[PDB]
């Protein structure tokens, strides 16, 4: 044993597995450590300790040298003199060590730890000179610093860095503006000269400061134009949406006060009626970004009209004061010369200041009284330097309400849509970032946390709220004296009993609220109003009542969902069908038949048809192409099969994540195969189909695995398909359709990684860190058997299609299989005829029902 | 008295128990449940010999599960207080001190009575409400701050009683309510209490006149304390002070008798 241990200790060697020069690596650590583990005894103990330290050396040098050979050894502005000399000294020393000393390797550990601490603290200099940097990881921020002269790597990371900016426009390497989510540009008051020797902090600070002063100046001149009597239609196309919104709100509040000091409302009501009618007329002919702009303005002006109409029917002055005080009002400060807080908002006699952060042009939540009460309780909690809270049933409009409040008060709330995937480090980092910036950090599904992370994050948020209440600048957090701007706050949302309430310490410093029932009537009414339909109220009441009776009188299936998200999807899907079917009841009937009909059974379908005929009143080229494609394929068009193919086609036309459910032999594979063939014949695009079974492939094969020892990544089959379709060397995927199918069950563990795909992000989440986009041409399709072990979250974010019965009769199966066998193969004619007359259905159905 | 909570609170608790193990003292760790993980590590490492060392715990029955071995190397006691509406009014009145004229302290007085009435109605689970709510003094603090902020803006005589009533019933005292009947009864009690009429009748016994236009705050506080001391608590307080039917409290007492007798008859089987 001793001889073997001595031979193993004296047999120290390495292997050549690294890339380029690199570092010679060593493997098989367990055997060496076991071999390593009274003067000779203490010498052997010291040798075992040295072997463990060599293992630590190898692990840390792999983890450091991967990033070093990536960025550190080929880039200098991340280490921009002391860091220069430290990096070159450690580089030459460890290169000599790898080319060829226990105290030498201990000093190597010390030097690598010092270099790691130096680079991390350099990152904290980045995150204190500009704390929006603190959203990013270490490697991503290193890449940001390294791309100091390219000036174009910040465009793709711009969404992650701020939260509402997608790209930056450029002009001879001088900044002119930035782009929003829907193509809206945010021009600056003045351009900034990008000097050759600059670092990211200074020009990013002047960038967001000029964003603040730019929206300030645009709001000021829009207010001046509105005070000059300028009409809204000409100013919609001129300035940015944020300034237009703030000017409209300020003008509405001031004018309604100047008309509320007396008792009259008809003049401003008629004026805003003419304004919204003209705004809709301008909407009916504008482009897409202008359509979104006028959409948001018409939402807000519908809110103004609703408030004015409610105020008109007040019986007494005190009723008018009650109803006006509960509505969110906007005020202005014409006395303070500072350009940061000239505008503030007031709700129920409170005071909160605006932030001058760009929100982009998001969809605006329809202003319902429940949303106003939620805004009132949040501003009541925020007046006392407390935190708001929300708990109730799932899908009742909590996170969207928080985002709406952030958009009104003018800050991008960083939504922490948390699940089991998130760890402590990202939550702590984003919480301290929200603390330092002064941007609100909302939590989504706080009950979903594990026990120890929930307790620890509860401790962190308790400490940050305690620091907010006493108003101290410095609060101990994450083992550092992190400064706290007095404008930060924390939010939370809950779904209890599905886990627990808030803990007692958080219950002491929070205000609970419940918003269990969203008012779907007014949301549907105003979404029909903005959609341009002739009868918004009647159609909205009809669709809500129909959905309620459908939910009441259907089967209690787990895959059913008839809440508010489905109705919003219906109304967001109506408009492309509206563009060719016109505006009326017929197009919304067709949309209901297109998105809600395919998810039902058979009794549910007859109930659906009966109710649709009760409350509501009630393409040949694609059908003919599908029939020809199936006839070429050898199938037969039964009415049920052709119908289900039609809903599948009309369903894939809009959505891009379709699942299919049915028993064995139902005919789902044939359905999507013949629809793909019809698509290839009709649209002219080439069609390629990829078949994957998600259960026989493990996760380490479906996506891949990081090597814990070899430090190498292997691309899984799904990931390899994604890379080879994203690169597009042949160029086929530009003019061809890609169709990957999942012909297996639905394992939750195999779809938690798919959750990024099934969301609207169209991105792949990996343990590596690299992200590749999902093209709109990419179509994920599923082929399952039952929905017993699938979460109700995934059935809503993606479409579902149900196969109630067999798509085709028996004789269709005989004919198809006869044709297939003949394809596999004057005698043929008579043999086929005698086979056919031997296949007499009159006795065949009898023998089948007797078998 | 020494509450737990943040890391500073934990260090203060450790220093205080070290001081009482050095020289003695009587320590009450109020609301120790809120720091459950720190309790599970620290108290276990502590207990599982100076003279005159006494310290107490403060947990909740409807809270997180305490460690079983910790409960077996101590002495567990429980305490239920009297539901004295008068007593809790006196306690909340003495807890506070009072600032904007005498309308502010009159509103704080009315708010203390409303909070006491709601807390008294809280205990009766099947009739007063629909579930076991948990009100406390933080809600009273928010309500008082809201009232002061309303009275600071419009100091005129026409006090917007409807606005503060709706804000109390919906946003302040209606935050923890999920269903409709509890919100309805809280709104009804807000209408009864915060009416601000010529003479308010919270209970058939005592009446609270509104302050006039010349009262100073010291003698107004004296007058309100005097009208506080003159009140009497009748034997039917649990049904007459909260506007509940006699049949309702009879139903509550017969359900109490039914559950205790069913428990005893289940005890006698084994
Ligand atoms: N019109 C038709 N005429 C004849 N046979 C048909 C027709 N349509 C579908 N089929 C039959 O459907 C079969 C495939 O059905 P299905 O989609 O259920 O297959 P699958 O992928 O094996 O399904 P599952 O995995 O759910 O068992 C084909 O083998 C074919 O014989
Ligand atoms: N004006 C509105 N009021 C209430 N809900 C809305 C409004 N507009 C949209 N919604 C819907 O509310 C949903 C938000 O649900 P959310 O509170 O996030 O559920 P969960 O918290 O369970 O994720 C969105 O999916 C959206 O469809």
């Amino acid at each position: 044993s001793l001889n073997r241990i001595k031979k193993f200790w004296k047999e120290a060697q390495y292997e050549v597995i690294e890339h380029s020069s690199g570092l010679k690596l060593v493997r098989e650590w367990d055997v060496l450590e076991q071999a390593c583990k009274e003067q000779d005894c203490l010498d052997l103990e010291s040798k075992l300790t040295k072997l463990s330290e060599i293992q630590v050396n190898w692990v840390e040098v792999q983890f450091y040298w991967l990033d070093l050979y990536g960025i550190l050894g080929e880039n200098l502005d991340i280490q921009n003199t002391s860091k220069f000399k430290s990096l070159t000294s450690e580089y030459k020393m460890i290169t000599t060590r790898a080319f060829q000393f226990d105290t030498t390797l201990k000093l190597t550990i010390d030097s690598l730890k010092m270099i790691k601490s130096s680079l991390s603290t350099f990152l904290e200099r980045q995150r204190r000179q500009f704390p929006r940097f603190y959203f990013l990881g270490n490697d991503d921020l290193l890449k940001i610093i390294g791309s100091g002269k390219h000036h174009d790597q910040v465009s793709k990371f711009m969404k992650k860095m701020f939260g509402s900016i997608e790209s930056i426009i450029f002009f001879e390497d001088s900044i002119t503006g930035v782009r929003s989510v829907e193509g809206e540009v945010l021009n600056l008051n003045e351009k900034i000269e990008l000097k050759d020797s600059i670092q990211a902090q200074e020009w990013l600070n002047i960038l967001d400061t000029e964003i603040k002063l730019s929206v300030f100046t645009q709001f000021r001149d829009c207010l001046g134009q509105l005070k000059d009597g300028t009409d809204i239609e000409v100013v919609v196309s001129k300035y940015i949406f944020q300034a237009i919104l703030l000017s409209a709100q300020v003008m509405w509040t001031e004018l309604v006060e100047k008309c509320l000091q007396t008792n009259e409302f008809s003049k401003y009501w008629k004026e805003v009626d003419m304004k919204i009618k003209g705004l809709l007329d301008k909407l009916n002919k504008s482009s897409d970004n202008v359509k979104k702009k006028i959409e948001a303005l018409l939402v807000e002006y519908l809110h103004f009209n609703n408030v004015i109409g409610q105020l008109k029917n007040c019986s007494t002055k005190e009723e008018a004061r009650l109803l006006w005080a509960k509505v969110q009002k906007f005020y202005q400060k014409n006395d303070t010369l500072d350009d940061l807080n000239s505008v503030f908002i007031s709700q129920s006699g409170y005071l909160l200041q605006y932030k001058f952060e760009y929100i982009g042009i998001p969809e605006r939540l329809i202003y319902t009284p429940l949303l106003l009460v939620g805004f009132a309780t949040l501003t009541d909690s925020l007046h006392q330097k407390y935190g708001g809270c929300f708990f109730g049933p799932a899908g009742t409009g909590k996170t969207e309400t928080v985002k709406a409040f952030g958009q009104n008060l003018g800050r991008v709330v960083v939504v922490f849509n948390c699940d089991d995937s998130f760890d402590y480090q990202v939550l702590s980092r984003l919480l301290v970032g929200i603390t330092q910036i002064g941007a609100w950090g909302c939590f989504d599904e706080f009950n979903r946390l594990d026990e120890k992370v929930l307790s620890a994050v509860s401790a962190n948020i308790q400490q940050i709220q305690n620091g907010l209440q006493v108003g101290k600048s410095h609060i101990t957090l994450l083992e550092e004296e992190t400064p706290l701007s007095p404008h930060t706050a924390v939010f939370i949302t809950l779904n209890p009993g599905y886990r627990s309430e808030l803990p007692e310490n958080l219950k002491k410093s929070f205000r609970e609220f419940s918003m269990k029932s969203p008012q779907s009537g007014t949301i549907a009414e105003m979404i029909l109003q903005i959609m341009g339909f002739e009868d918004s109220k009647s159609l909205a009441s009809k669709i809500v009542h129909f959905l309620e009776l459908l939910s009441s009188k259907c089967s209690s299936m787990n895959h059913y969902h008839f809440g508010l998200r489905t109705l919003k999807g219906v109304l967001r899907n109506c408009s492309p069908l509206v563009s060719e079917f016109g505006e009326g009841e017929k197009t919304v009937v067709e949309s209901l038949k297109r998105v809600i009909l395919p998810s039902l059974g058979d009794t549910d379908e007859l109930v659906f048809k009966d109710e649709l005929s009760k409350i509501f009143d009630s393409s040949k080229a694609i059908v003919q192409c599908l029939k020809d494609a199936g006839q070429r394929s050898g199938f037969s068009m039964s009415e049920e099969f052709l119908k289900k193919c039609m809903q599948f086609y009309y369903m894939q036309k809009t959505q891009q994540a379709l699942i299919l459910v049915g028993k064995a032999g139902c005919g789902k594979t044939a359905t999507w195969k013949t629809v793909i063939d019809a698509m290839a014949i009709f649209d002219g695009h080439a069609n390629v189909v990829y078949v994957i079974d998600t259960k026989v492939l493990t996760k380490e094969s479906l996506y891949g695995s990081m090597l814990k020892a070899t430090l190498e990544w292997r691309d899984g089959l799904f990931t390899s398909i994604l890379r080879r379709v994203n690169d597009d060397i042949t160029g086929t995927f530009k003019n061809s359709r890609i169709w990957v199918v999942f012909d297996s069950d639905l394992d939750p563990e195999y779809v938690e990684a798919m959750n990024s795909v099934l969301d609207d992000n169209k991105i792949l989440t990996l343990p590596n860190g690299e992200r590749l986009p999902i093209p709109p041409n990419f179509r994920i399709l599923f082929e399952t058997d039952n929905l017993d072990h699938t979460t109700p979250a995934t059935i809503t974010r993606c479409g579902l299609l149900w196969f109630s019965t067999d798509v085709c009769s028996i004789s269709s199966k005989i004919d198809h299989l006869l044709n297939k066998s003949y394809e596999a193969l004057f005698e043929l004619d008579k043999l086929k005829d005698l086979i056919s007359d031997s296949f007499d259905m009159a006795s065949l159905t009898n023998i089948f029902t007797c078998s | 008295i020494i509450p737990l909570g943040s890391i500073e609170n934990l260090n203060y608790a450790q220093e205080e128990i070290s001081k009482s193990k050095i020289e003695g003292g009587w320590i009450l760790l109020q609301n120790i449940q809120m720091s459950l993980s720190w309790v599970k590590t620290y108290l276990h490492k502590h207990v599982e010999e100076h003279e005159k060392f006494k310290m107490f715990m403060t947990c909740h029955l409807t809270g997180d599960k305490l460690p079983a071995p910790l409960l077996q190397r101590t002495d567990r006691v429980v305490y239920e207080d009297i539901p004295g509406i008068l007593d809790t009014v006196k306690d909340l009145w003495g807890s506070q001190f009072f600032i904007s004229g005498v309308w502010s302290v009159y509103c704080t007085f009315l708010l203390s009575w409303f909070h006491a009435l709601i807390t008294a109605r809280t205990r009766l689970v099947p009739h007063g409400f629909s579930k076991k709510y948990y009100f406390n003094d933080c809600d009273f603090q928010f309500a008082s701050v809201y009232l002061e902020n309303v009275l600071a803006t419009n100091s005129t005589n026409n006090i917007p009683w409807a606005q503060v009533r709706d804000h109390i019933a919906t946003i302040v005292y209606g935050g923890k309510i999920d269903e409709e009947k509890d919100l309805e009864v809280v709104a009804k009690l807000c209408a009864h209490v915060f009416c601000g009429s010529d003479n308010l009748q919270i209970v058939p016994g005592v009446r609270i006149p509104q302050p006039l236009l010349q009262q100073s705050e010291e003698e107004e506080r004296a007058r309100l304390t005097a009208i506080l001391s003159n009140t009497i608590e009748p034997a039917d307080s649990l049904s007459s002070w909260l506007q509940l039917p006699r049949e309702s409290i009879l139903d509550y007492e017969r359900l109490q008798a039914k559950e205790v007798a069913s428990s005893t008859e289940q005890l006698l089987q084994e």
